[PDB]
């Protein structure tokens, strides 16, 4: 809507993409994760933190 | 020798004595462990992101 150049901002962050549901990971876990790089290389959701 | 002592004490061999034509039952073998090895000087520290 606002015309911005590659617009970080969702109208709702997507249930799926790809036909595939997106991974949702906390903020405790993810802290912990020792493989991140693994599972940044396919892209998730982070949530349980302000 | 044969006029001049009187007197004799005998003891069973001492095991420290080895003829010398047996030399080798005084081959052995020492085992050092490998100079690869790194000895660790420092603690360990538990933590959580929890």
């Amino acid at each position: 809507r606002f015309g911005f150049r590659d617009s970080p901002f969702c109208t709702s962050l997507p249930r799926t993409i790809m036909g595939n549901d997106v991974r949702r990971i906390s903020y405790n876990v993810f802290s912990m994760m020792e493989d991140i790089d693994d599972v940044i290389s396919e892209g998730f959701i982070l949530y349980d933190a302000y | 020798s044969k006029m001049n002592v009187s007197y004799r004490l005998y003891i069973k061999t001492p095991a420290c004595l080895l003829p010398l034509s047996d030399y080798m039952r005084a081959q052995h073998d020492y085992v050092s462990p490998s100079s690869s090895r790194v000895y660790i000087k420092d603690p360990a520290v538990v933590y959580t992101r929890s």
